[PDB]
Parts: C-alpha cells; sequence; structure tokens
C-alpha cells in the first residue's frame, strides 16, 4: 500500500497515545476558542494533556437511531492511515454528537485560501497526491466513499501532513442529517445532482472542483470574468443548474502547466464513467511529477499563515 | 386577540403534553369540553407590520368551517409570545397511515381519501386561503373522516440552510428555485397552483406509500424538483395506472399555470374505477 517508514511510526506513536486517553466524557474537555462551524472547537483534554479537536452537532431525535449512529461511527476506530486526520472517539452527550479528532495545526484549506489569497501548481500538486491516495484507502479498506470533498474538509499542520476530515462513514446520519443542509456553495458532482447511483467518480469531481477554487482563490462557478481572471449574489438552483447544464470549469490557460489542466479536466469530466478514476488518476502525468518533486511542505505553510 | 374576541367561549384551555416538534414552534395537546391542539409560536421580528398582516390572516381564518378542514378556534397574541387553537385531531396523520404495513389502500380508498382533500383544499381556496403546506403530514385519516391541517400557517413571520427532504417533495418547482440562503420562507411564491402540486406529492403517497424522490441530499432534491427532470423521472419510471397518472402528471405541471383547478380535480377524481 506504499507505506512509507516514517509514516507507520507515526502511525503507531498515535495508536498507543489512542489508548493512553482510553474513553472520555463530556466534563474531561475544556473550552478554548472557535474554530467554526458549518460547530468545532479547540479543546483541552484532562486527563491527558494534548489538545485535541472537539467538533459538535446538534440532534434532538429518538434515541433509537442515536445508538444505530454512534455505532456505525465506531468503526473510524479501524479507519487509520497518514491521509486521514487521527479519530479518538465518538459518544453521545447532552444530545449532542462530539467528534474528538487530531488537532490540524492550519486549519482547513478553506482558511488557508483565505489567507493565502491563492495556492500554487506545486503544492497543489502534494494535495492532489494525499487525496487520491486518501480516497483509494477508504474505497479498499472499508468500501466507503466520501460524499463531501471541499477544501474546508481538507486539513493541514505544521508537521508536513495532509488529511482530509468530514468523510461519510455513518449511512443513517447521512439520510438523518447531512441531507437536510444546502449551503450557498455546492460541491456535488453532477450525477449526483440529477440523483443517479453515483460511486467515488462523484467524489473525483468534488477534488476537482476544489482544485479550482485553491488554485484561483475564488469558488469557479460561475466562471470568472475575463479581466476579472486578470486580477486574481445567486440563487441556489442557478448555481445547481448551471453544473449540471453548463461546461465545466477549468484553469486558466496561460498560468498552469498541462499536466496540472489536463489533471483537473479529467477531474472535471461531467459523465462518470468517462472521468478518471483513482487508478488512472494516480497514474497522471500530474501525480508522476509532484510525487517525484521536492517541496518543503512545513516551510510553505507556516510562513504563509504564522506558525511554527 | 385576547381570544375573547372569537365565537368559541373561552373561560380556561389547558395546556397538555408536547406532542412533537417541527419548524413551526411547540404543538402542545391541550382541553379546552374538548381536546384541543396549541401552537405557541414567537415573533422575534416584533415589528408592527408583523403584527398587522398576523391579525389580518387569524381573523381570515375565523370565518373558516367545513368538514375537511381542520376547525380554527382561536388565536392569542401576547407578543411576542402567540399560541393557535385548533380542534384536536384524533387518528393517524396521513403520512404514517399509508405507510402502514397493515394499512389496505386501494384504488378506491385512495380516490375517496383525495376528494375529501380537494373538497377541503376547494373551500380554502374559495376563501382566497393559500395553504402554503398541504402535506402529508398535515392531514388526517380517522377511520371515515379526512382533516386537513396547518394550513396558512406560513404567513407568520417569526422566530446555510436547512431544508427537510419529505418538505422537498411537496415542493412545486417555482418555490426549489427561489430557495436561497438569507430568503425568508415568506419571500417564497406560494400560490393556488402550488397548493396542487403538493396534492400531487400527496396522491403520489396514496399510490406508493413513499415519497416520490428517495431520501437524497437538499442540493439533489432541489436540482431535480426545480428542473421538472426529477418529476419526469418518477412519472416514467414506475406506473400505476393511466387514469391515475394522469392526474399526477397534471398536478406536477412544470408550468404552474398548466396546473388544474381544485375543483376541476373533483371531476378528474371522479372519472375513475
Ligand atoms: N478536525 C479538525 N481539526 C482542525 N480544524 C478543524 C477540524 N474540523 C474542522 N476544523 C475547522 O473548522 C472549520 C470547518 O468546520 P466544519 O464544521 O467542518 O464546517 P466546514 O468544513 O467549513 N463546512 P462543513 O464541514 O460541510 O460544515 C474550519 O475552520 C476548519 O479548519
Ligand atoms: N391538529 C392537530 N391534531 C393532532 N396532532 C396535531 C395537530 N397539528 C399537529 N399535530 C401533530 O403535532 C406534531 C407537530 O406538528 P407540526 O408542527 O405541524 O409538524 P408536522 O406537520 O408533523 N411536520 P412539520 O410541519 O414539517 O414540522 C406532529 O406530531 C403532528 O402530527
Ligand atoms: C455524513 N456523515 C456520515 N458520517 C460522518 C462523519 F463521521 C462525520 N465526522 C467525521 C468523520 C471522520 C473523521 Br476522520 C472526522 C470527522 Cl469530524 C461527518 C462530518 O464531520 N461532517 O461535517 C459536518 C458537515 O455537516 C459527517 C458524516
Amino acid at each position: 500500500l506504499e507505506l512509507d517508514e516514517q509514516q507507520r511510526k507515526r502511525l503507531e506513536a498515535f495508536l498507543t497515545q489512542k489508548q493512553k486517553v482510553g474513553e472520555l466524557k463530556d466534563d474531561d474537555f475544556e473550552k478554548i476558542s472557535e474554530l467554526g462551524a458549518g460547530v468545532v472547537f479547540k479543546v483541552s483534554h484532562k486527563p491527558s494533556g494534548l489538545v485535541m479537536a472537539r467538533k459538535l452537532i446538534h440532534l434532538e431525535i429518538k434515541p433509537a437511531i442515536r445508538n444505530q449512529i454512534i455505532r456505525e461511527l465506531q468503526v473510524l476506530h479501524e479507519c487509520n492511515s497518514p491521509y486521514i486526520v487521527g479519530f479518538y472517539g465518538a459518544f453521545y452527550s447532552d444530545g449532542e454528537i462530539s467528534i474528538c479528532m487530531e488537532h490540524m495545526d492550519g486549519g482547513s484549506l478553506d482558511q488557508v485560501l483565505k489567507k493565502a489569497g491563492r495556492i500554487p501548481e506545486q503544492i497543489l500538486g502534494k494535495v492532489s497526491i494525499a487525496v487520491i491516495k486518501g480516497l483509494t484507502y477508504l474505497r479498499e479498506k472499508h468500501k466507503i466513499m466520501h460524499r463531501d470533498v471541499k477544501p474546508s474538509n481538507i486539513l493541514v499542520n505544521s508537521r508536513g501532513e495532509i488529511k482530509l476530515c468530514d468523510f461519510g462513514v455513518s449511512g443513517q446520519l447521512i439520510d438523518s442529517m447531512a441531507n437536510s443542509f444546502v449551503g450557498t456553495r455546492s460541491y456535488m458532482s453532477p450525477e449526483r445532482l440529477q440523483g443517479t447511483h453515483y460511486s467515488v467518480q462523484s467524489d473525483i469531481w468534488s477534488m476537482g472542483l476544489s482544485l479550482v477554487e485553491m488554485a484561483v482563490g475564488r469558488y469557479p462557478i460561475p466562471p470568472p470574468d475575463a479581466k476579472e481572471l486578470e486580477l486574481m449574489p445567486m440563487a441556489i438552483f442557478e448555481l445547481l443548474d448551471y453544473i449540471v447544464n453548463e461546461p465545466p470549469p477549468k484553469l486558466p490557460s496561460a498560468v498552469f502547466s498541462l499536466e496540472f489542466q489536463d489533471f483537473v479536466n479529467k477531474c472535471l469530466i461531467k459523465n462518470p464513467a468517462e472521468r478518471a478514476d483513482l487508478k488512472q488518476l494516480m497514474v497522471h502525468a500530474f501525480i508522476k511529477r509532484s510525487d517525484a518533486e521536492e517541496v518543503d511542505f512545513a516551510g510553505w505553510l507556516c510562513s504563509t499563515i504564522g506558525l511554527n | 386577540v385576547y381570544l375573547q374576541e372569537w365565537d368559541i367561549p373561552f373561560e380556561q384551555v389547558e395546556l397538555g403534553e408536547p406532542i412533537g416538534q417541527g419548524r413551526w414552534g411547540r404543538v402542545h395537546r391541550g382541553r379546552w369540553h374538548g381536546e384541543v391542539a396549541i401552537r405557541l409560536l414567537e415573533m422575534d421580528g416584533h415589528n408592527q407590520d408583523h403584527l398587522k398582516l398576523f391579525k389580518k390572516e387569524v381573523m381570515n381564518y375565523r370565518q373558516t368551517r367545513h368538514e375537511n378542514v381542520v376547525l380554527f378556534m382561536g388565536a392569542c397574541m401576547n407578543p411576542p409570545h402567540l399560541a393557535i387553537i385548533t380542534s384536536f385531531c384524533k387518528g393517524r396523520t396521513l403520512h404514517s397511515f399509508v405507510r402502514d404495513p397493515k394499512t389496505s389502500l386501494d384504488i378506491n380508498k385512495t380516490r375517496q381519501i383525495a376528494q375529501e382533500i380537494i373538497k377541503g383544499m376547494g373551500y380554502l381556496h374559495a376563501k382566497g386561503i393559500v395553504h402554503k403546506d398541504l402535506k402529508s403530514k398535515n392531514v388526517f385519516y380517522d377511520n371515515g373522516k379526512v382533516v386537513i391541517t396547518d394550513f396558512g400557517l406560513f404567513g407568520i413571520s417569526g422566530v446555510q440552510l436547512k431544508l427537510s427532504h419529505d418538505w422537498l417533495c411537496y415542493l412545486a418547482p417555482e418555490i426549489v428555485r427561489e430557495m436561497t440562503p438569507g430568503k425568508d420562507e415568506d419571500q417564497l411564491p406560494f400560490s393556488k397552483a402550488a397548493d396542487v402540486y403538493a396534492f400531487g406529492t400527496v396522491w403520489y403517497e396514496l399510490q406508493a406509500r413513499d415519497w416520490p424522490l428517495k431520501n437524497q441530499a437538499a442540493e439533489a432534491s432541489i436540482w431535480q424538483i426545480g428542473s421538472g427532470e426529477g418529476m419526469k423521472r418518477v412519472l416514467t419510471s414506475v406506473s400505476l395506472g393511466k387514469e391515475v397518472s394522469e392526474i399526477l402528471s397534471a398536478c406536477w405541471a412544470f408550468d404552474l399555470q398548466e396546473r388544474p383547478s381544485f375543483s376541476l380535480l373533483m371531476d378528474m377524481l371522479e372519472k375513475l374505477p
């Protein structure tokens, strides 16, 4: 599975630190500051002095399905790879499902993008490698798909790692909660919007659309104006109808390499059958390039936002 | 409104156990002697224009009485606290009724239930009242008789986006295209035509005992509903009967103006098996 030694040594170190904490409840944590909402908080755990990230979601529903949600979610103990954020535990408390996760020093790429303005191609190659490896790991080891890929769910650290969060493990939580939200933006594939059977192909599209937003600093659809590109108020249905009935986004031909331009073009093919799968994407020229490249990711991240 | 302004003589009403929640306050069982349903709302707007239109609507519901519309009894507004009191419906919501294994739906029972609902929607429309929230959860079935609940209630302005799937199925394309974050439900284009579309979905429920769209993401449903392609597909995907499907295709008409009136729909339901 191309498991590196330094990765496998940092995977063991957190699995043995995973039993030092053991189980937890609600009084073991203490707040620090506001991470964001879509809520998650920076948290101090008191039994084990490790600082963790606790995301809270408010669900008042019949307790029979709350128990089915928690037992489906405990499978995250089996999901462990260098490209998925560290999972601590899941429990119901005060009618608020709380997920305790690794704290990521750099936050989400959505935060990173707003502070960085734009994200260079050299480094978008590294996150793309991490996502396909993380998505192959998820589809192969547990036979699930992500269903919610977007920059605000890609997390980075000053340690130099890349890992994704908020992936769909519980089918009941999907039918009961996650489906009811609709944001001002949509990262959903065109075949999911038309309600066909979608696979990880739908996740490829999300990755492609996310890459375009990070590369240009703007949510891609509707495509920017001709002069707006040089510098760098819509209802939700006009957004969704554009994704289905209009050409997909593409990177500007003047700034980025063919390997990058073609990479996103293969990710953003509307038909998922012709869209690139993960096998085809792992061997794509843009991946072979950045995988063999030499970037110091920790240096860019800490000098972009001001960490150490 | 001090409740003494109503023709239902009032000395005292008592709150009882709550019976489920929703976007529109908390509904309590209660006793007027008869059991009643009491809905407790709160006006965050607190603005005189909200209450003037509220006073307009509740005084209009005072004029309503029909065997297929729930009896509106009184409303009292001690702002920001408001309360709406309707007759309590014994029996099961039509939603939970069709989804029962034990329930025995048939080509006749569905026609009879639907004609009842059309009569109630006919009356409400005759009085110029748009229901704005016709769905299976707001229709009650006790033995023979069928009652419509929760009509006109969306015209109220009380205290990202979250949209239930069950509600989306009953929403006409005119409405879901206008949905957007920061836009309140009071600004959506409900209408008599949007009401007959919601009758299309409730008729589908009478035939299929389930939603016309399986529990998808909201975004997925929003496009399918608003494009009219969603209802096109489910119309073809599984058929029940040419005569039965004719009224379903008519009610779900993409152009609202091509949707029948309720008085017309009474005749269509008559020329059936
Ligand atoms: N496990 C985590 N570790 C560190 N930061 C996190 C974590 N989860 C979320 N965040 C931060 O919290 C914010 C995102 O929270 P979240 O509730 O996931 O909403 P969202 O990602 O913006 N969109 P959505 O997930 O669909 O609601 C960003 O500022 C992230 O950096
Ligand atoms: N007149 C009534 N008689 C008896 N039960 C009622 C009445 N009106 C509402 N209810 C019940 O009260 C609960 C909440 O009603 P309501 O607030 O209208 O939500 P709902 O219609 O069930 N679905 P929603 O409107 O989307 O929240 C449900 O269990 C209803 O069946
Ligand atoms: C739909 N759905 C089904 N299962 C889910 C789940 F386990 C989730 N949490 C999660 C999973 C893995 C890891 Br590693 C870390 C976290 Cl925090 C989320 C989620 O976090 N949504 O973000 C809120 C957006 O509305 C959603 C799930």
